[PDB]
C-alpha cells in the first residue's frame, strides 16, 4: 500500500496549504448572510438597482418562502410589496413570470394571503391574468387559486373594485371561444367555484348570475366535444 | 558550513456540524486516553 | 505577551424573546 | 449591534474589525468562512498575523501581544480575534 | 441561491440548473421511500430522459396499482393508445 | 414519519462528485447511464 | 470516546492533548477553566507560546506553527488546540 | 507519477531522483522532511553540497554548477534539486 | 513589515536585505521576480553565488557558506536567501 | 444550556390542547377570558 500512503500523506499537504485570500464575489452573488441577516438582506436585495441581482434575489427568496419560520420572518420584512412591484413591471416577461411563482408560494400561508390582499396584490393579480405571456398566466392562476382557500381572500374578491369575478369569467370564455387551451380555462372556472363557497356567498353568486349571465355560457361549455376537466 | 532547515507556516479552519446547510464527510479517528502526567 | 480569557455566558447573547 | 465585551486595541481599528465582521456576516453563511475572512482580510492591512473564532458558545484562552485583541458580538454571533 | 465557498476554484464550474434537478430528484425520494435506491434512480432519470425528449411511466404506475419482472414490465412500457398497446 | 432514506446522503454525495467530475451537458441520461452501469 | 476530527502532530503529542483535555474535564465545570487548565500544561510541557478554544459551537481559521495542530472532541466539547 | 518539467541533469540520475522523492513522500509526510531526505539521499550516494526544494507554492532563481538540476512535479508536490 | 524568522547573519546585512527587499515588491509582485532581483542585488554586492526561495509555502534544506542565511516572513511572501 | 432557535421544544400533545381551549373560548365567546380559561383549565388538570 505504498501508492496509497504516498497519496495521504501528499494529501494531508495540499490540507494545510495557507490558501492566498478569499478574493472578491461578484456584484450579481447571492448568498444569506449568517441566521436572521438574510431576511432584511432579501427585502433589500429584492429592490436593489441591477436587473438580475433582482431576479435571482426572486429565486432565493422562493428559496426563503418554504418553511413557516422563514415565510413570516421574510413577510414581516416587508416583502410583498417588492415582490407585486417587480410583478408588476411589463419590461421582461420573465422576470414577472419568476415574481408570479414567487407569489404562488408566499400566498400557502394565512398571513402571506392577507398580507397580499392589504398590499393590493389580488388586484395585480388580476391585472396579469392578461399579461399577453403564457406562463405567466397559468403561475397567477394558480398564485390566484391557492389564495383563495381562505375566506378572507374570497370577500376581498368579491368586491374589489366594482368587477372582478365578471371579467375573469369573461377571460375564460374568451380563452376557450379562441383556441383551445384548456388548462387555464379550467384553472379560472375552478377558481370561480372556489369564490362561490365563500360563507355569505350573496353578493358573489348575485353578480356571477345576474350581470355575467353565466348559466347559458356554462350550458355552452357543458357539450362533450370540450376536454373532461373543462365539462366537471 | 554548516545546514538548518526551513519551513513556512501552515494554516487550518475548523468548521463544525451544522444543524443547516452542512454535511461533513468523516475521515477521522478514535483514540482511548489512558494515563496522564 | 499577555494573556486574555473570554466566556460566553448564559443568556448573554441569547435573548429568548 | 456591537456589543464590545473585552476589546485591546484602538478606536479605529475596533472600528474596522466591526465593520469586516459585519461584511462578514452579510456576506456568508457557514462560520468558518467568516472566521477565514476576518482574518485572511486583517492579514492583509494591519500585521501579517491573525487568529479568529466565530460562534456561539466557547471562551478561549489565548496569548495575544498587546495593542491587538477583541472579544465582541455582532448579531448573535461572539467574534474573537487576536494576533499572536 | 448561489452557493460559493471561499475557497473554490474557477475549475470546477456548477451547471446552472443542478440544483433543481437534485431539488426534484431528492423530493421523489422522499416521498415514495423506496427499498432499492439505485434501481429507483435509473428508472427515475430514464422517465424524465425520455418525457423531456419526446407519459409512459406514469400510466404504467397507475395500471400496475389497478391491478393489485416489473422492471421488465415497465422497460417495455416506456418503449413504446391500442397500437402502443399492441406492440406492447 | 417523513425521513430521507438511511443511504440517500451517501448517493447523493457521489452523484454529485461524478456530475462535477464529468461536466455534462444533459443531466437526466447522465443519471440514466450512471445509474444503471453501477446497478450491474 | 475522543475523535480526532484533525490532527497535526505526533501521536505522543496527541496522546498527550487528549490526557491533557479528558484529565482537566473531572476538574472544572466552566469552559474558560479548561482553556486555562490546557493552555498552563502545554505551556510548561512545550515551548511556552499556545493558545486553546474550548466550546459547543465555534467556527475558526487559525495560521498555526507547523507539526502543531489538533482539533478533537471529548464528549460533546470540541477542543481546537495550536501554536502561533 | 513524476512530471518532469524542467531539468539539465543525466538520465540515470533523473530516474534516482524521482525513485528517492517517491520513498520520500512515503517515509514522511511534513515538507522539510521530504527536502531533507532528498538532500541526504544525494550527498550519500552521489557527490555533496546538494540543495532541496520539495513545495507547493515558490518562486526561485538559483545558480548551479552545470549538469546538476531538476525540477518535477511530483504529485502535485513540485520538487528542484541542485547543486552549489 | 518583515518579521526575521531565523537569520544568521550580520545585522547592516539583514537591513539591507530587508531594505532591497522592499524595493523588490514594490517593484515586482511575482515570486520568481522577487527572487531574481534579491539574488541579483546580493550577487553584485558579496560573493556572487547565492540562492533565493520566494513564496508562501516551501520548506528548504540547503548548504550555506556561514554567517550568509536568511529566512523572514515579509508581508505574507517569505524569503529563503543564502550563500554556498 | 440553549444558545440557537432551533433548541427550544414543541411538544407533541400542546397544539391540539389549544385548539381544544379555543373551542371553548369561541364556543361561549364570554367576556371574562381569563377567569373562565382558569376555570376550564383548573377542571382539566383536577380529572386528569
Amino acid at each position: 500500500d505504498s501508492q496509497a500512503r504516498i497519496q495521504a500523506n501528499l494529501r494531508h499537504i495540499q490540507a494545510f496549504e495557507a490558501k492566498p485570500n478569499p478574493k472578491a464575489l461578484p456584484e450579481t452573488a447571492v448568498t444569506r448572510g449568517f441566521e436572521k441577516v438574510a431576511f432584511p438582506k432579501l427585502v433589500r436585495e429584492l429592490t436593489c438597482d441591477n436587473a438580475v441581482v433582482r431576479k435571482k434575489s426572486l429565486l432565493a427568496a422562493r428559496e426563503l418562502l418554504s418553511s413557516p419560520v422563514n415565510h413570516v420572518q421574510c413577510v414581516a420584512a416587508g416583502a410583498t410589496p417588492a415582490i407585486v412591484a417587480l410583478l408588476q413591471d411589463q419590461t421582461d416577461d420573465e422576470t414577472r413570470y419568476y415574481a408570479a411563482g414567487t407569489l404562488k408560494l408566499l400566498a400557502a400561508k394565512e398571513v402571506g394571503a392577507r398580507d397580499l390582499a392589504q398590499h393590493s396584490g389580488l388586484d395585480a393579480l388580476a391585472a396579469a391574468l392578461e399579461d399577453p405571456s403564457e406562463g405567466v398566466r397559468d403561475e397567477a392562476y394558480g398564485a390566484l387559486i391557492e389564495a383563495a382557500r381562505f375566506d378572507s381572500t374570497r370577500r376581498a374578491l368579491e368586491a374589489c373594485g366594482s368587477g372582478a369575478v365578471l371579467p375573469r369569467l369573461m377571460e375564460l370564455a374568451l380563452l376557450e371561444a379562441q383556441g383551445g387551451a384548456a388548462g387555464r380555462a379550467q384553472q379560472g372556472l375552478v377558481l370561480l367555484f372556489t369564490c362561490t363557497q365563500a360563507r355569505h356567498n350573496a353578493g358573489i353568486l348575485s353578480q356571477l348570475v345576474d350581470v355575467a349571465q353565466a348559466i347559458p355560457h356554462l350550458a355552452g361549455l357543458l357539450k362533450p366535444e370540450l376536454p373532461m376537466p373543462v365539462r366537471h | 558550513i554548516k545546514q538548518h532547515s526551513q519551513q513556512t507556516v501552515r494554516e487550518q479552519a475548523t468548521q463544525m456540524a451544522r444543524p443547516g446547510v452542512l454535511l461533513d464527510n468523516d475521515y477521522d479517528k478514535e483514540v482511548t486516553p489512558g494515563r496522564y502526567q | 505577551g499577555t494573556d486574555a480569557i473570554t466566556q460566553i455566558e448564559n443568556g448573554d447573547l441569547f435573548d429568548f424573546d | 449591534k456591537a456589543v464590545i465585551k473585552n476589546a485591546d486595541m484602538s478606536e479605529e481599528m475596533q472600528a474596522d474589525a466591526v465593520d469586516c465582521a459585519t461584511q462578514a456576516l452579510e456576506k456568508y453563511n457557514i462560520e468558518k468562512d467568516i472566521a477565514a475572512y476576518i482574518k485572511k482580510e486583517f492579514d492583509r492591512k494591519h500585521n501579517p498575523t491573525w487568529h479568529c473564532i466565530v460562534g456561539r458558545n466557547f471562551g478561549s484562552y489565548v496569548t495575544h501581544e498587546t495593542k491587538h485583541f477583541i472579544y465582541f458580538y455582532l448579531g448573535q454571533v461572539a467574534i474573537l480575534l487576536f494576533k499572536s | 441561491m448561489d452557493v460559493e465557498p471561499i475557497f473554490c476554484a474557477e475549475q470546477i464550474v456548477i451547471p446552472h440548473n443542478l440544483a433543481d434537478i437534485l431539488k426534484a430528484y431528492t423530493k421523489e425520494v422522499i416521498r415514495r421511500q423506496p427499498t432499492d435506491l439505485i434501481a429507483f434512480s435509473a428508472k427515475y432519470f430514464t422517465n424524465l430522459a425520455n418525457v423531456a425528449s419526446g407519459a409512459p411511466a406514469k400510466e404504467q404506475l397507475r395500471q400496475v396499482y389497478t391491478r393489485g419482472t416489473l422492471t421488465e414490465s415497465q422497460v417495455t412500457g416506456l418503449c413504446q393508445a391500442d397500437a402502443v398497446v399492441a406492440k406492447v | 414519519p417523513i425521513t430521507i432514506p438511511g443511504d440517500f446522503p451517501a448517493i447523493l454525495k457521489a452523484f454529485t462528485r461524478e456530475i462535477l467530475r464529468a461536466q455534462p451537458s444533459n443531466i437526466y441520461e447522465f443519471g440514466a447511464r450512471y445509474f444503471s452501469g453501477l446497478q450491474g
